[PDB]
């Protein structure tokens, strides 16, 4: 099936003879992600008849295969615009079961949710269409109805992942959910039960945790002031005490450091005094964290993105942490026999954490070198004597500690 | 590079298709094929192919970044007789004088002009400060006043220099690279005003070109601001439209920056011969031009003969008008520091990342010393990162 033939079909063609040019189109395309560059103005002319019916109204026989033509259709850049208006969008909302404005078909609802993923992932109208519309006030509602839900795996994935698009990409759609909707409050409930204690996250609970990890990262990492009141800390403690978990738990499918990332980096965005429940001699949970930053110090091109979140988490626990700033210090800097070698040579923790004090990105330098000064208990002396003056110089010269 | 064709870069907003004609005459005359191409991200995309060899023979963009690709031996040099020269305005022939020296044809004079929808709005303001009134008139009937691209410093810096603000300093007949008026008190005040728009939401500040365009060719928003190379779809809309004089800030007009659409020839061009009699004896004629004109507007072309034939066009007539009251972008090397400075400013100021005064302020140091701080902070990559690791399904 050819998309002109295709599109002959739905124009001069009786029921049955529509859906299976539609069903033959699926079954060949269901995996098509490039496209010819030849039949594309054919598939446009395709693209087209297909949103007209949508935008009437489909009927309910002809719903999952409508959708699925579509779901492939949005996948080609020069028909995306053909999708992308209020009314199409305000139909997949409809049938997706997240509109504003009769009962589910959870096929119905998943292939829908998939369309709306992919016209709001690549296209910009659609994500400003999305937003006006408020999509996330209905999204993130089921997202929070938590074990009250038979919603299967796929549709609570989807909802999250369209929740992580819009919040990434809508910054209008990102504080909405952060202040109107109080989706941290609502995804740490759904992160709770998402985890339920385990030894072990199943596959299916591994994918939708990451992406409410993710979708909490987009609405915390510059929303969150300075000074909280105790609700917003009571709740912000409750939400790192879960990413402790996360910390300490394992993922099926090798997918254990993709969860940790996730879970160091929206620890980074927590309020500094919230940090505490990493604590509650117990230094389980900051031995994992190091191992965590030590085998994250082989990154090269993302090395910033990849240290500087636990890192900054290891400095808070340990500035406001005696034991911990102790038991870091004796992990990271051991008590030094010879003294000749120097410290920025060699493999060792405190070698690679020296050699970042110069490194070419400024918030590398800031980072790295302010984690060993808290270690150093801000001494000036034992800060050189354990990096090095010229390591040390860059930190006590931007401190005003020269004098 | 292939030998015996023609490969032709044009930025994706432009008539490619009209050029595409063009190229159908040449085949037809001289039997050689003509392909015409719009790759994202346009300004950056040559000079990362053309230093290594490849690229196209002809590059299409307007002369503001040719000084760079100059100065960095990308072009070759162009060899118009004197008779060819005068077949076109003197003034477009300067913007692309690098060094003494022709670096490109200029094509047609572009600006930025106030388009609005004469059915929401038969009386379009004269004034910026109007706007937030006008807009509360227009959400009474679920439509706004304005929305444009603000994703682009180009399209912000009219209202930007308008109280003052500048790019390079022109004295004694030079451009010096260390005079930049990015966070003088004007462009501080025209930024600011930018700013409250978007807080008093007026204006979004996630608003691009696409969003933008679509708003007002559907009839949702009053006014927008774009060249006239936007004319072409706002015909093809059910929208009724006139092209006006942009707006007045604290009394003063505002101050688009003008840009004049040239070819470049390519250095590693082993058609450069085949490309003179392109840009010389089919577009730059009134055939070529009309051609592309039709696709998608050019505004006030170069060529003398053929913009006769449109300077009565109320629309041309605006873009001329705010193209006196502005000001010709320069072409040094430095501008693409300076693009690369401001857009940062404008994104950061408008998303609240940024006071108005903290990023004109490292606008100024970068743009300063030709330097771009690349950095991006920790959250940003994250997030950025996140978005990269979702594909379609
Ligand atoms: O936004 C900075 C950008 O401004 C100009 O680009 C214009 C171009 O001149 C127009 O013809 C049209 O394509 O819109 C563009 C803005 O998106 C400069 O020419 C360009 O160098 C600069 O980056």
């Amino acid at each position: 099936m050819e998309p002109r033939a295709v599109a002959d079909a739905l124009e001069t063609g009786e029921e049955d003879v529509v859906m299976e040019a539609l069903r033959a189109y699926n079954r060949e395309n269901s995996q098509s992600f490039t496209f010819d560059d030849a039949q594309q103005e054919d598939r446009k002319r395709l693209a087209k008849l297909l949103v007209s019916v949508l935008e009437q109204g489909l009927p309910p026989s002809r719903r999952v295969i409508w959708l699925q033509s579509i779901r492939i259709l949005s996948r080609d850049r020069s028909c995306l615009d053909s999708f992308t208006s209020r009314r199409s969008l305000q139909a997949l909302a409809c049938y997706a079961g997240i509109s504003a404005s009769e009962p589910l078909n959870m096929d119905v609802v998943l292939e829908s949710l998939k369309c709306l993923c992919n016209l709001v992932l690549s296209s910009p109208v659609a994500q400003a269409l999305a937003a006006e519309a408020g999509l996330v006030v209905r999204l993130a509602e089921r997202v929070g109805l938590c074990r009250q839900s038979s919603f299967p795996h796929d549709v609570q994935f989807f909802d999250l992942r369209l929740l992580f698009l819009l919040t990434a990409l809508r910054t209008d759609v990102r504080q909405q959910l952060f202040q109107e909707l109080q989706g941290v409050r609502l995804l740490t409930r759904a992160l709770e039960l998402t985890l339920g204690h385990p030894e072990l996250l199943p596959p299916q609970e591994t994918e939708r945790a990451m992406e409410i990890l993710k979708v909490l990262f987009n609405i915390t990492f510059d929303s969150i002031k300075r000074e909280v009141d105790e609700e917003d800390a009571a709740l912000y403690r409750h939400l790192g005490t879960l990413l402790r978990h996360c910390v300490m738990l394992a993922a099926a499918g090798d997918r254990t450091e993709e969860l940790h990332g996730h879970a160091v980096n929206l620890l980074g965005n927590l309020p500094v005094k919230c940090l505490d429940v990493l604590l509650t001699v117990n230094m389980d949970v900051i031995r994992v964290l190091l191992s965590f930053m030590e085998k994250r110090l082989h990154q090269t091109h993302r090395l910033k993105e990849s240290v500087a979140p636990v890192l900054s988490v290891l400095t808070e626990c340990a500035r406001m942490h005696r034991p911990a700033r102790k038991f870091l210090k004796a992990q990271v800097l051991p008590p030094l026999r010879d003294v000749r070698t120097r410290p920025e040579v060699g493999e060792l923790l405190r070698n690679k954490l020296v050699r970042l004090m110069t490194h070419l990105d400024t918030d590398v330098k800031r980072v790295a070198a302010e984690f060993l000064f808290v270690l150093c208990s801000e001494s000036v002396p034992r800060f050189i004597k354990y990096t090095g003056y010229g390591n040390a110089a860059g930190l006590l010269a931007a401190r005003g500690l020269m004098a | 590079i292939e030998e015996g064709k023609l490969v032709i870069w044009i930025n994706g907003d432009k008539g490619y298709n009209g050029l595409a004609e063009v190229g159908k005459k040449f085949e037809k005359d001289t039997g050689i094929k003509v392909t015409v191409e719009h790759p994202d991200k346009l300004e950056e995309k040559f000079p990362q192919v053309a230093a290594t060899g490849d690229g196209p023979d002809i590059i299409f963009w307007a002369h503001d970044r040719f000084g760079g690709y100059a100065q960095s031996g990308l072009l070759a040099e162009i060899t118009p007789a004197a008779a060819f020269q005068d077949k076109l305005y003197p003034f477009t022939w300067d913007a692309v004088r690098y060094n003494g020296k022709l670096i490109a044809y200029p094509i047609a004079v572009e600006a930025l002009s106030l388009i609005y929808n004469k059915d929401l709005l038969p009386n379009p303001p004269k004034t910026w400060e109007e706007i937030p009134a006008l807009d509360k008139e227009l959400k009474a009937k679920g439509k706004s006043a304005l929305m444009f691209n603000l994703q682009e410093p180009y399209f912000t810096w009219p209202l930007i220099a308008a109280d003052g603000g500048y790019a390079f300093k022109y004295a004694a007949g030079k451009y010096d690279i260390k005079d930049v008026g990015v966070d003088n008190a004007g462009a501080k005040a025209g930024l600011t005003f930018l700013v409250d728009l978007i807080k008093n939401k007026h204006m979004n500040a996630d608003t691009d070109y696409s969003i933008a365009e679509h708003a007002f060719n559907h009839g949702e928003t009053a006014m927008t601001i774009n060249g006239p190379w936007a004319w072409s779809n706002i015909d093809t809309s059910a929208v009724n439209y006139g092209v006006t004089v942009l707006p007045t800030f604290k009394g003063q007009p505002s101050k688009p920056f003008v840009g004049v659409l040239s070819a470049g020839i390519n250095a590693a061009s082993p058609n450069k011969e085949l490309a003179k009699e392109f840009l010389e004896n089919y577009l730059l004629t009134d055939e070529g031009l009309e051609a592309v004109n039709k696709d998608k507007p050019l505004g006030a072309v170069a060529l003398k003969s053929y913009e006769e034939e449109l300077a009565k066009d109320p629309r041309i007539a605006a873009t001329m008008e705010n193209a006196q009251k502005g000001e010709i972008m320069p072409n040094i090397p430095q501008m693409s520091a300076f693009w690369y400075a401001v857009r940062t400013a404008v994104i950061n100021a408008a998303s609240g990342r940024q006071t108005v005064d903290e990023a004109l302020k490292d606008a100024q140091t970068a743009a300063a010393h030709n330097v771009k701080f690349v950095f991006d902070a920790v959250t940003d990559i994250i997030i950025k990162e996140n978005l990269k690791d979702c594909g379609l399904f």
